[PDB]
């Protein structure tokens, strides 16, 4: 029932084309990156505080020294990626900012979808597409998918409207 | 067929809701003429705030 | 002879058969024995597009073009009867075969010129009194040039002729008179000219070869814009047999 | 809202005579329909030839009539074209070609009547769905 | 002026009955014993100047000409429209279930 | 369609490319449609129709054998398409055929 | 006229887009006059009705039904097997009151044109020249205020 | 000279370079430079491409009417399929650009370099005496690039069915994928979003918890970040106070107190989850799709009782029926 | 009737003065076709400078 | 035509303005064709000349 909610927003609102949603995924995906990359960096920059291979036991629950080499992690990423952290306090706040800010942007976009104030079309594109029948972008392609979604879904997805769409009025490509 | 809300007017309606419905130039929101809005016209309100 | 695998990927499959420099003889016509073409083949070499003389009418010529597609140009497996006429002339009448190949070429500017290179419903004719087909025994006639895109084809906004949208649905409240041409699809049908002039004969096996030159219009995109005039030069190969 | 024997009453032959199937026959036919038909006739259509469906009306205007037990059963032994002017048992599953279509070897006269019944009962249940394709899914 | 020949064709006999000169072959299935053998013959044998011309198809058996006579009331004839005949669309116009 | 009286060799599809038969980028005669990507396929049932330049229009016109027709029908209706819960066909198919290609 | 103007989807705040800037007049254009109520009929004389567009839909099909809601006519996508095309049904349109008052149209393109518009409710005459409108719906001040304050809150 | 080649190898392997050019780097750096340069030029000025091989060119570059959101580098033609199409395989560049030539040049060069990029993430860790496995975490996003750009095309039989290099083009890839595969109803995908959602969740969890349990060393009107110096001996946050808080949020034993067990979980969850989502696309590349519950629940008579699974199917049909308009000639989409 | 100096070209003439009179796309300043400018086309020149 | 085109004041660099931006085609427009030489005459047949 949530999957249809996604497909609905695609078909009717063209939600993927919304800049606020884009910031959203950028926050979640990038947040899921920070989670991964930070976890992996620490576990592979650890100091040796035990004689076993399973270094999990070799951790001091009562603070004291840093359990992983912050200085080594810095020099690593500075040479493989070119940029690297060097302030755990900033590093961790950044891990708060990114995904929280993202979810908030995605929210604003939905708030606009309440009034149906969507990011559906690009007027400059439509105007050319109307006059010129040979002009085609991946954007135009997507709108045709929306039309199919709306037409084929609406009847059973909005029963209260008592929709009746004759076979001949159903938008279809060739063969399919 | 061409009222304020068709012309993307955002501040104008809030002035009409509370009384100011006329202009120094003679016209009025209701569409009347010969009316005398006095000082408190749309111009007047705009004037006041600037001051 | 070569098997399939001996041709695959070499481009040889898009090549009409050739005769040796020797085969320059002549094939006899009984005129009381029906003849047919077991295999006509057309291989394009050059695609010329007559350029629009701008507003300034200055007489226009044909300009060479780059083949933006690949080796998919050749026409093959063409067949039909080669009936002998009362005047002793010969007329080929096509029945069936790979009689069309969609071609797209680019120009100086960069404009892609798509065309439907074809010889559909070909009716080529020769000189009167031709007891034997000698070298250079010109074949001349017309053919039909159907619309590049067929009825069911839909434009990027869903509009089409036999199917698709009625107008520009992306602009629900726009004036339509301007969009008329782009909303209403038209199916083009025109004639073409072609001339097959023999260069190599072979009375023994009865297979002629040579060069051709054809003229036709290019794609008009369901009548959205004017078509370009195209000239097409290449080589051909015909397999004549009694049957 | 149930599969009454009122629903399982389908025409036996051309001369109006009818037959009443049982819930055992229906299920068995339905199972046999999946075993040897569904591959090409899923949901009453025809993947290798969409022009001809398993609608009762389509089977009625067939030649001979194939909108009854006798009709369909004959078809499953000696299948013909829609006009019947040509036998197609060589490129279509049937009893007289079970060597070519192994699925048809097991099938007995009892199985043929069940499958036939299935084709006549489904549209009684599904309606337009049984005939049409993805449009009615 | 610009017009859609297909939509315009639907305002004629075509769109009311089976057009022997335009309508796609699959349409002959809605009547008894017409589709496989006969419809092939009808379509293959050129256009017709009148409905009755279909009876003149060379080779037709006595029974076939009998069937045709019966279904004549379901036939009509209009000008051959290129858009509907070109590309072999009368054998397959890209329509299925 | 050929049995319905269609000339497969000269049939023009929507794009004007060739409903049934077209050419590969190197000139070989191949099957039309989205199947243009699979022109590299070789198989016992299909080879006797192939010539020195690909699919021969003459063998296609009258050398088609019944065993090939039903072979094509078989393999067509048993494409390697299915769901995790084993429902043969496209993701939009209906439950009936329990199958997923090995 | 004013009362008729409210019964037009081009004044529905739920139509429009986030970056469809400007007043509502940059869209359908400056409303000039009421063309009038369109009454659709078919050969049998039956009065048909155009199924109106829900705010949810950017684009909507043209479908005509009778009082009982039975589909009598429509504008087909695939013509190959159309049963309800305006041509086959002889759909005509008559107007009462307004610009087109007392007039009747029977040529299919013109009829389908007005049928295409009836989708939006009452049909009006717009001035698209002046403001160089693009024919794409935009939301009212009511919409924008609601949007801004819902976000701000 | 101690020996030219010996010096060369010492320079390559040198850990004193601003950017560590490794042995994997010797392959990475050139391949990535070719990929990027070709991309930038393509995205801006490349001419329309006949993606579906149906002589229906699709423009996706800026100079040809696109913007950033719509613009894309279009996949090679479907007439090419899986054939290798380098520049020297075309009669001209005009032909090469029409058949989506650049696409292959980019994806091959990217995937190669990005693999070497993973290889380098091992090498530098070796030269610096730190533990490996950082590259193993990067294997998850890379495996997704591989699945989307290489595996799916191999499975489907053409590179034209690979994900386009652009914003909207990616959206097209998804919508269609959903139609042909019902990915939302596939376990591997669901595990992916679980990893991604959870990832973002945990990223915020840890982030907040740590930054909230920082030891005070800053003024009231001074950045709390300055309370840390690069190269500290002791910790900058109270992990025991953090555990104390989070342990009371849910319940003690459902809370981490081991920083190493914490950061392992922080790395394991998203990497494993994305690993499955990458395997999902690689699995549905051979048409082993998501669950098909169409017409499952039916009533006592045989009537079909719809579920949300059926409503999803209607949306899916709409995508299928409309995607690639003029590309299909036959009933079943087996390509 | 529509040469470079009519289209407000400023750099283009300086490139033609010293030889470069062709484009990779096929056209040429003199108005010829089928010509092969080699690498040093207007595109080529523009490319070099950027590098 | 080219020769005739040079005998047109719209190609004279001494025409124009400092803030008249763009190519020369934004002015008189893109030249399409030469309408031809205009010969002026009066009732007496005398040929006149435009200053
Ligand atoms: C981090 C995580 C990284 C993950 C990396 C995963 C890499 C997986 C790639 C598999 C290796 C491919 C080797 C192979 O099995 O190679 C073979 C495969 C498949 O080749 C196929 O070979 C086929 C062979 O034909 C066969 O099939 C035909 C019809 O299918 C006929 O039946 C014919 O008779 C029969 O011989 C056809 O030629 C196909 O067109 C062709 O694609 O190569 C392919 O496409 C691969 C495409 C080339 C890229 C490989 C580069 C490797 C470095
Ligand atoms: C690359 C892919 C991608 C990514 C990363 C995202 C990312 C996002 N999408 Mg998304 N989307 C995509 C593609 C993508 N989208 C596509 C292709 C479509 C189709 C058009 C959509 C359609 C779509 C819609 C329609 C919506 C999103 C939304 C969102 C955002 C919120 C998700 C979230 O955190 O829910 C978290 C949701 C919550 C309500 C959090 C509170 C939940 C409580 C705290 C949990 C309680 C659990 C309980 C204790 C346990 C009991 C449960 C029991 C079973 C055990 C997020 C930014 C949503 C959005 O923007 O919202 C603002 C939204 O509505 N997406
Ligand atoms: C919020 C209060 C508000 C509201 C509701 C309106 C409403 C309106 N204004 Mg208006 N306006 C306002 C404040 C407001 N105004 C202010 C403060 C100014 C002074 C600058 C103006 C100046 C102004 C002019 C000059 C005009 C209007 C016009 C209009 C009308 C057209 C609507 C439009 O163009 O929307 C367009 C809306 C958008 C394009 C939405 C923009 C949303 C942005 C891009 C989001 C940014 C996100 C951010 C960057 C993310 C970063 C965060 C991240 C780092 C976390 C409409 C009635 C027009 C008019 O009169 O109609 C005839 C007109 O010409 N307005
Ligand atoms: C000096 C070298 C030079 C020359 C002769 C030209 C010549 C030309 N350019 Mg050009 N251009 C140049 C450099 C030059 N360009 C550079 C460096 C750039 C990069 C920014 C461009 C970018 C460019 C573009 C993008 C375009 C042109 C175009 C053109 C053509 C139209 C002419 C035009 O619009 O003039 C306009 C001239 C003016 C408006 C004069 C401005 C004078 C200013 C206002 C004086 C300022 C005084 C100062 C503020 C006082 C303060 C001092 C005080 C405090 C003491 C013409 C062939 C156009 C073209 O291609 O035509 C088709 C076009 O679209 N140019
Ligand atoms: C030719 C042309 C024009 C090409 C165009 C091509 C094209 C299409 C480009 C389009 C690009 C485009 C416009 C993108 C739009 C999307 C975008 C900008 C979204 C808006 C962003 C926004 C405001 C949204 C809100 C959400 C938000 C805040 C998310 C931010 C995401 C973000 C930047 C995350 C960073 C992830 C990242 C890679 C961080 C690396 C950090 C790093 C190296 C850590 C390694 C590390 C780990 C340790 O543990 C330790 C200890 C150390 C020491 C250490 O180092
Ligand atoms: C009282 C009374 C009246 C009795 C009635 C009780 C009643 C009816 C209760 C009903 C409540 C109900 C129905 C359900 C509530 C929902 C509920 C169970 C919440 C879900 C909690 C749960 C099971 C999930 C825990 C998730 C989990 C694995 C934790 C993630 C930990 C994580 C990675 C954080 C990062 C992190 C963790 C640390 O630990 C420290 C230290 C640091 C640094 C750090 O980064
Ligand atoms: C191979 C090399 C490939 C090149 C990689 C290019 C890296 C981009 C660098 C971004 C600038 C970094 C910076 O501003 O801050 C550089 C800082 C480094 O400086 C930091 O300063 C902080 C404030 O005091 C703290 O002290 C940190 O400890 C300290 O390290 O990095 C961070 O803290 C933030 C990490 C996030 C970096 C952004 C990710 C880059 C993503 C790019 C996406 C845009 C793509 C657009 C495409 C068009
Ligand atoms: C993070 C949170 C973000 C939340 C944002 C919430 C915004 C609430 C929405 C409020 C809408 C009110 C917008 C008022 C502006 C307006 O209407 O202009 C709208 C303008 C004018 O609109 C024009 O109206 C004309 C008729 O008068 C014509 O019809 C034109 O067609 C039409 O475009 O259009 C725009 O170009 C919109 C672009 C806005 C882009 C913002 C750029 C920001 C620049 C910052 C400058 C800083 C200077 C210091
Ligand atoms: C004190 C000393 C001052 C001496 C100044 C000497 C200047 C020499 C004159 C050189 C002319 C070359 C001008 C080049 C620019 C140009 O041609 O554009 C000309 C542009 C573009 O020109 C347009 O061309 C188009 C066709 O391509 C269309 O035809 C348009 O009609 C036409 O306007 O027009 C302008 O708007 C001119 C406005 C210039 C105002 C200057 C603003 C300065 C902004 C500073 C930004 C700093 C950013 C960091
Ligand atoms: C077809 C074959 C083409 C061959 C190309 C010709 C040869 C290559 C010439 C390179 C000229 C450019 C110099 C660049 C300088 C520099 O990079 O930093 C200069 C530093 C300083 O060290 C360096 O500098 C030192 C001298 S000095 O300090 O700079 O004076 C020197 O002693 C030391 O050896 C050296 O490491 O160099 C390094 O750190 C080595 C790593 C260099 C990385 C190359 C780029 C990596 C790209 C990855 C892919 C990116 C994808 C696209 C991104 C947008
Ligand atoms: C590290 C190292 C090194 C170095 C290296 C390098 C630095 C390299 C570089 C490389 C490079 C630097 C490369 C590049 C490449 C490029 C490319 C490959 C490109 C391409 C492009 C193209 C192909 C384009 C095309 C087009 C288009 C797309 C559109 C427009 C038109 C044209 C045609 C232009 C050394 C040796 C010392 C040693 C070893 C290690
Ligand atoms: Mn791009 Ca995967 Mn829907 Mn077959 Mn084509
Ligand atoms: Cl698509």
């Amino acid at each position: 029932a949530i999957f249809r909610f996604l497909l609905f927003f695609q078909g009717f609102h063209n939600w993927t084309l919304n800049p606020f949603h884009m910031m959203g995924v950028a926050g979640v995906l990038g947040g899921a990156l920070l989670c991964a990359i930070h976890g992996a960096t620490v576990e592979n920059t650890l100091f040796q505080d035990g004689e076993g291979a399973s270094t999990f036991r070799a951790f001091n629950p009562t603070q004291a020294e840093e359990t992983y080499s912050m200085v080594t992690a810095n020099r690593f990423w500075s040479q493989i990626f070119g940029i690297a952290f060097s302030n755990k306090r900033w590093l961790h706040f950044f891990m708060l900012f990114v995904p929280v800010t993202g979810l908030w942007m995605s929210a604003i976009g939905v708030v606009g979808l309440a009034l149906n104030l969507r990011s559906y079309d690009f007027i400059s594109q439509e105007i050319r597409a109307a006059e010129d029948p040979e002009f085609e972008t991946f954007y135009t392609k997507n709108l045709l998918l929306n039309e199919g979604i709306r037409a084929w879904m609406a009847p059973q997805d909005q029963p209260h409207e008592n929709f009746v769409f004759p076979e001949e009025v159903l938008p279809r490509g060739n063969a399919l | 067929l061409n009222p304020m809300w068709r012309q993307g007017m955002f501040v104008l309606p809030f002035m009409a809701r509370l009384g100011v419905t006329g202009s120094w130039s003679g016209w009025s929101i209701t569409g009347e003429t010969g009316i005398d809005p006095g000082f408190w016209s749309f111009e007047g309100v705009a004037l006041a705030h600037i001051v | 002879t070569l098997t399939y695998d001996d041709i695959v990927g070499t481009g040889l499959a898009n090549k009409c058969p050739t005769l040796d420099d020797t085969a320059r003889g002549a094939y006899p016509i009984d005129s009381s024995q029906t003849y047919r073409i077991a295999r006509l083949c057309l291989q394009p070499t050059t695609f010329l597009v007559k350029e629009e003389p701008k507003n300034k009418r200055q007489e226009a010529e044909f300009v060479p073009t780059k083949l933006v597609t690949r080796e998919t140009t050749s026409l093959d497996q063409i067949q039909g009867e080669l009936k002998v006429n009362s005047d002793g002339s010969l007329t080929f009448v096509e029945e069936d075969g790979i009689d069309f190949q969609p071609v797209t070429v680019q120009m100086a500017g960069g404009e892609r010129i798509p065309l439907l290179f074809t010889v559909k419903n070909l009716v080529a004719s020769t000189q009167p009194n031709v007891t034997s087909i000698t070298t250079s025994t010109d074949f001349k006639g017309e053919f039909n040039v159907p619309s590049y895109r067929t009825a069911n084809f839909l434009d990027p906004k869903g509009r089409g002729l036999a199917s698709g949208y009625d107008s520009a649905i992306a602009l629900p409240q726009a004036k339509e008179e301007e969009l008329a041409r782009a909303n209403v699809k038209r199916f083009s049908l025109t004639k073409g000219q072609i001339s097959l002039n023999v260069a190599k004969v072979d009375g023994r096996t009865g297979e002629i070869a040579g060069t051709f030159e054809s003229e036709q219009l290019s794609d008009d995109d369901m009548g959205a814009h004017e078509p370009h005039e195209v000239k097409i030069q290449g080589v051909f190969y015909a397999s004549i047999e009694p049957a | 809202a149930e599969l009454t024997p009122e629903v399982l009453t389908v025409p036996l032959n051309s001369e109006g005579k009818t037959i009443t199937l049982t819930e055992k026959q229906y299920l068995e036919g339905k199972r046999l329909f999946q075993y040897a038909c569904a591959s090409c006739h899923v949901g009453g259509i025809t993947k290798t030839n969409p022009s001809l469906d398993l609608r009762t009306e389509t089977l009625a205007l067939a030649t001979p009539p194939r909108d009854n037990i006798e009709g369909l059963v004959d078809y499953m032994k000696n299948p013909t074209t829609y006009d019947g002017e040509q036998e197609i048992a060589e490129v279509h599953p049937s009893l007289r070609s079970a060597d070519i279509f192994p699925k048809m070897r097991n099938l007995t006269e009892k199985d043929l009547v069940a499958i036939a019944g299935h084709i006549l009962v489904e549209p009684k249940i599904l309606g337009d769905k049984w005939g049409g394709g993805k449009v009615y899914y | 002026e610009l017009v859609n020949v297909v939509d315009e064709k639907l305002g004629t006999a075509y769109g009311e009955k089976i057009d022997l000169n335009n309508t796609n072959i699959a349409a002959f299935i809605q009547y008894r014993g017409l589709y496989p053998t006969l419809a092939k013959l009808i379509v293959k044998n050129a256009p017709y100047e009148s409905v009755e011309d279909v009876l003149n198809i060379p080779g037709l058996t006595e029974r076939q000409k009998q069937i045709l006579r019966e279904n004549l009331e379901h036939f009509t004839v209009t000008e051959v429209e290129t858009a509907l005949v070109e590309g072999g669309d009368r054998y397959n116009n890209g329509l299925y279930k | 369609d050929q049995k319905l009286g269609a000339n497969v060799g000269s049939a023009q599809g929507p794009t004007g490319l060739g409903k049934y038969l077209m050419r590969s980028p190197t000139g070989e005669i191949i099957f039309g449609g989205e199947t243009m990507r699979f022109w590299d396929f070789r198989g016992p049932w299909l080879e006797p129709l192939r010539g020195p330049n690909g699919l021969d229009l003459n063998k296609i016109k009258n050398d088609i054998q019944p065993w090939q027709e039903r072979r094509a029908a078989e393999y067509m209706t048993h494409a390697p398409l299915g769901s995790l819960n084993s429902v043969g066909g496209v993701a939009t198919e209906i439950n009936s055929v329990n199958f997923v290609s090995p | 006229e004013k009362l008729a103007f409210y019964d037009y989807i081009g004044n529905n705040p739920a139509k429009g887009g986030l970056f469809r800037t400007g007043p509502m007049n940059k869209g359908d254009g400056i409303a000039q006059a009421w063309k009038g109520h369109a009454v659709f009929r078919n050969k049998e004389g039956e009065e048909l009705f155009v199924r109106r567009m829900p705010a949810f839909f950017e684009s909507f099909p043209v479908i005509l039904t009778d009082k009982n809601g039975v589909v009598k006519a429509d504008i087909p996508f695939r013509r190959a097997e159309s049963k309800y095309s305006f041509e086959q049904q002889g759909v005509t349109v008559s107007f009462y009151g307004g610009e087109l008052n007392g007039q009747t149209f029977t040529d299919p393109p013109t009829v389908k044109s007005y049928a295409r518009k009836a989708i939006f409710g009452e049909i009006f005459e717009f001035d698209t020249e002046t403001l160089n409108s693009d024919g794409i719906f935009r939301t009212s001040p009511r919409g924008w205020f609601t949007f801004a304050h819902a976000v701000f809150a | 000279s101690a020996n030219l080649w010996e010096r060369f190898c010492n320079w390559v392997t040198s850990t004193d370079n601003r950017l560590y050019v490794g042995w994997f780097g010797v392959i990475m750096i050139p391949t990535l430079l070719a990929a990027t340069i070709c991309f930038v030029i393509a995205f801006i000025a490349a001419p329309p491409v006949d993606i579906d091989g149906i002589r229906e060119p699709v423009s996706g570059s800026l100079l040809y009417g696109n913007n950033i959101i719509t613009g894309a580098v279009v996949p090679s033609s479907n007439a090419i399929g899986l054939h290798f199409y380098p520049i020297w395989e075309a009669a001209s560049l005009d032909e090469w650009l029409y058949n989506g030539g650049p696409y292959q040049l980019i994806i091959f060069h990217f995937l190669l370099g990005a693999s070497c990029y993973m290889g380098r993430q091992w090498e530098l860790s070796y030269r610096l005496g730190m533990r490996p496995w950082i590259c193993v975490a990067y294997s998850a996003p890379l495996a997704s690039a591989f699945a989307v750009f290489l595996i799916y095309p191999i499975g489907q039989g053409s590179f034209s069915d690979g994900m386009p290099l652009g914003i909207s083009g990616t959206f097209n890839f998804m919508i269609v994928f959903q139609a042909e595969h019902n990915i939302l109803m596939h376990p591997f995908h669901q595990l992916g979003v679980a990893g991604v959602f959870g990832g973002a969740l945990f990223c915020a969890m840890h982030g907040s918890l740590v930054t909230s349990s920082l030891i005070r060393e800053t003024t009231e009107t001074e950045s709390a970040n300055y309370g840390y110096k690069f190269g500290q001996e002791e910790e900058t946050y109270n992990i025991v106070a953090a555990h104390g808080y989070f342990g009371r949020l849910i319940f003690q034993y459902a809370s981490f107190n081991n920083s190493r067990s914490l950061h392992f979980f922080l790395a394991a969850w998203p990497v494993v989850g994305v690993w499955f989502t990458a395997l999902g696309i690689s699995t549905m590349a051979f048409n082993l799709n998501g669950f098909n519950f169409n017409h499952s629940v039916i009533d006592a008579k045989g009537n079909v009782i719809n579920t949300w699974a059926d409503i999803i199917n209607r949306a899916n049909l709409g995508m299928e029926v409309m995607h690639e308009r003029n590309a299909h000639n036959f009933p079943l989409d087996l390509a």
